[PDB]
């Protein structure tokens, strides 16, 4: 039945909304982790724990000159 | 202009929008395959995967700049194709 | 452009015919008749038979065409005599004379008679099969050979399903299974183009084999690894660099299983091994790069002071399988190590593990390989106590086996 | 299709990062981008910028930039959770463009562009150790441009060093079986060193690193 005849085949397609929903949640929750790590290490911190850098750093709090500009105002539109 | 490699795209100011011998190259005589050798150790859908079509059938070696300024061709800016091929990409 | 010529055999030869047949004194116009004439007839000869040769569908002129371009022409298809009278033979062929040029031109009359007649072959049947499958030609042993798309295997599912089948019979739950499979290994024209998958399942599975030493895993890949060897179709040494540490880790490791009881066929393990190890060697030969690296890794293996015995009763048998000079050359200046080995397992009483069984084995295979190593360059005098000079090991009983060998000779 | 908010500015601050700033966020940056587990999504985006950026050389002969990217690839290589397969055809010819281009440097005659050779050679090195397969043929067709480009005449010494370099951290077997061949070459090469009419050009530092 493979001697002279030949039809192509596919890669398994994981539709699956659950496992979708997971993937989804997963990777924006590690990038969005990443991406605060790497802002709280590359700039002033703060630490909820005394001398407490590389388990949960904060970002330190920079006052605004005008504060109204960055709470009001939206982002995405 | 807009898509990744913008930062370079800006930076630049662009705005539009016998030792060839087959045999010598068969991974027999390139490989220290003895380290492999193990001494005193301690289908609807494929069932193999499928390999990326541009590194086993393109020819990525015409994108290797040889002499910058003469240079055989030239090459276009490359848009993001986003392959759904790969898995761990959502879409 | 056609240079074509008319080339007529040497009048020199027509003189030395003519003066050994009793006419002498011919002249050169005499004598350049006879070339032009004979020349000729060779010439209408050749051409009518090459009649027959198409005639027959054959491309090459047999030497029955010229038996038949003969008769065509009214001339006894006779070479050796000729009968004026013409009736004991008429136009009858008696197929030519078996004649040299660097012939001995006198045979004794008992030797043609002593010898073996040729086997009649096998007379002519008629199999029928397929050239063609609705237009395409089957791969059987009777014929000769932005988002990118998503990608499609290289592989068909009726090759996909072909892969898994023949690996799950190749694993060997029934034998009758495995042997097919082997055989379709052995000769499918179309098993290129998944040679990859096939070479990283045979690497793959004996490098997570020998984690727990399981013997028939290992016996069936080796299996496996000779049927991809002998197919003739496929392109082999693009593989090669996963097929040789495979084998040699078959022949060169420690067996995790039970010691003893399978060792026999640890043994063939080691055997299957070495001889497809030594086939590699023999195929895929370039300069320095194949032969010279098993070749060294087994010489460090037996060097190695103090190794696994399985590991040395491995390595032994693949340096011992290499060849004819490659034992006429290295197993020469190391009999004194091998003999101190045999001593120490006999020594120390311990008798539970593996190293008696292994130094029995290596003692038994080097013996063997020393004899016909003697039996081949030297007579067979002083058989008795000489080999005591060799530090006894085999001695009388090497003698024997090398006398053996010397009957076996006699019967070929 | 298009990344999120958080990701895209992840990409801007990531990529920002390693352009020369200063090197502590240059730093922390490859450590980030060395060492997260979801940096998937944004594969894509790293290697058409590392393409196009490597690129970009010809229009400015940077070496520093070009160090830049090479540090970013050898930190996208050191991640355990991406899957560098489906995207290796791009970073493979610019590593190749860092090894065998001609001119690295803007003032050729003193910057270092020898290193850049050497460490995109060790690159290449990794990235056909990891991912060259029977499939692949990334191995024997990259020691086939390598070997094209240094046993032809014409070439550049800087693209001999490249070659050279290439070939000799692939392994032991590779330089016996195509440096060794052509050690000759050595002699024509010592004809424009112990003796050359023209002694205060570019090719005798060139010469003497090949050598």
């Amino acid at each position: 039945p493979h001697t002279y005849i030949k039809t192509p085949t596919y890669r398994e397609p994981v539709s699956d909304y659950q496992v979708l929903r997971e993937k989804a949640a997963s990777q924006r929750r590690d990038v969005e982790r990443a991406l605060t790590r790497f802002m709280a290490k590359t700039g002033e911190t703060q630490s909820l724990f005394k001398d407490d850098v590389s388990t949960f750093p904060l970002i330190a709090a920079r006052p605004f000159t005008i504060p109204y500009l960055t709470a009001l105002l939206p982002s995405e539109l | 202009r807009y898509g990744p490699a913008r930062l370079w795209y800006d930076m630049l100011g662009v705005p539009e929008d016998d030792l060839l011998a087959d045999e010598n190259f068969l991974m027999v005589t390139q490989l220290h395959w003895e380290d492999d050798i193990i001494w005193d150790g301690e289908p609807w859908y494929s069932i193999f995967p499928i390999d990326n079509e541009d590194l086993v059938y393109g020819r990525w070696e015409d994108n290797i700049i040889w002499d910058a300024q003469a240079m055989p061709r030239l090459l276009e800016p490359p848009v993001l194709t986003l392959d759904p091929n790969d898995e761990n990409l959502i879409l | 452009k056609l240079k074509l010529s008319n080339t007529v055999l040497p009048s020199e030869s027509m003189k030395v015919v003519a003066e050994s047949m009793g006419i002498a004194q011919i002249q050169e116009e005499t004598c350049q008749l006879l070339t032009d004439e004979v020349s000729y007839r060779i010439k209408e000869i050749a051409q009518d038979a090459l009649k027959f040769m198409h005639m027959g569908k054959r491309q090459k002129l047999t030497t029955s065409d010229i038996d038949y371009a003969l008769k065509l022409k009214n001339v006894e298809p006779l070479y050796g005599f000729h009968a004026q009278e013409f009736i004991p033979f008429r136009f009858a062929s008696g197929g030519g004379r078996e004649l040299y040029f660097y012939e001995e031109k006198e045979v004794d009359l008992s030797d043609i008679i002593n010898t073996p007649l040729p086997r009649v072959p096998l007379d002519v049947c008629l199999k029928a099969h397929w050239l063609s499958i609705e237009g395409c030609q089957p791969a059987i042993p009777e014929n000769p050979p932005r988002l990118k798309p998503r990608s499609i295997h290289e592989l068909s599912v009726e090759q996909q399903l072909y892969y898994k089948e023949i690996t799950e019979a190749c694993v060997g739950s029934c034998e009758a299974k495995r042997a097919e499979a082997l055989q379709s290994i052995a000769t499918d024209p179309g098993l290129y183009q998944m040679l990859p998958r096939f070479s990283t399942f045979i690497s793959e599975g004996v490098r997570v084999n020998v984690v727990q030493n399981n013997l028939a895993l290992l016996i069936y890949l080796m299996r496996m690894v000779k049927a991809l060897m002998d197919n003739p179709t496929l392109y082999l040494e693009k593989y090669v660099h996963e097929l040789i540490p495979a084998v040699m880790t078959c022949i060169v490791s420690r067996q995790l299983c039970l010691r003893p009881d399978v060792d026999n066929h640890w043994a063939l393990r080691d055997f299957a091994a070495r001889l497809v190890a030594q086939i590699c060697k023999h195929f895929s030969t370039t300069t320095n790069n194949i032969q010279s690296r098993i070749t060294k890794t087994f010489t460090k293996s037996w060097v190695d002071e103090k190794t696994p015995w399985t590991t040395r009763y491995g390595s032994i048998a693949g340096l011992a399988e290499l060849g004819h000079d490659v034992i006429k050359t290295l197993i020469l200046p190391r009999l004194q190590q091998e003999g101190e080995r045999i001593r120490s397992v006999l020594d120390g009483p311990v008798l539970s593990n593996i190293d008696r069984i292994g130094a029995d084995h290596v003692q038994s295979l080097l013996l063997k390989h020393c004899a016909p190593v003697l039996a081949k360059l030297r007579p067979p005098p002083d058989n008795q106590d000489a080999y005591r000079a060799e530090f006894g090991s085999l001695g009388p009983l090497l003698c024997s086996q090398v006398v053996k060998a010397r009957a076996q000779a006699a019967l070929q």
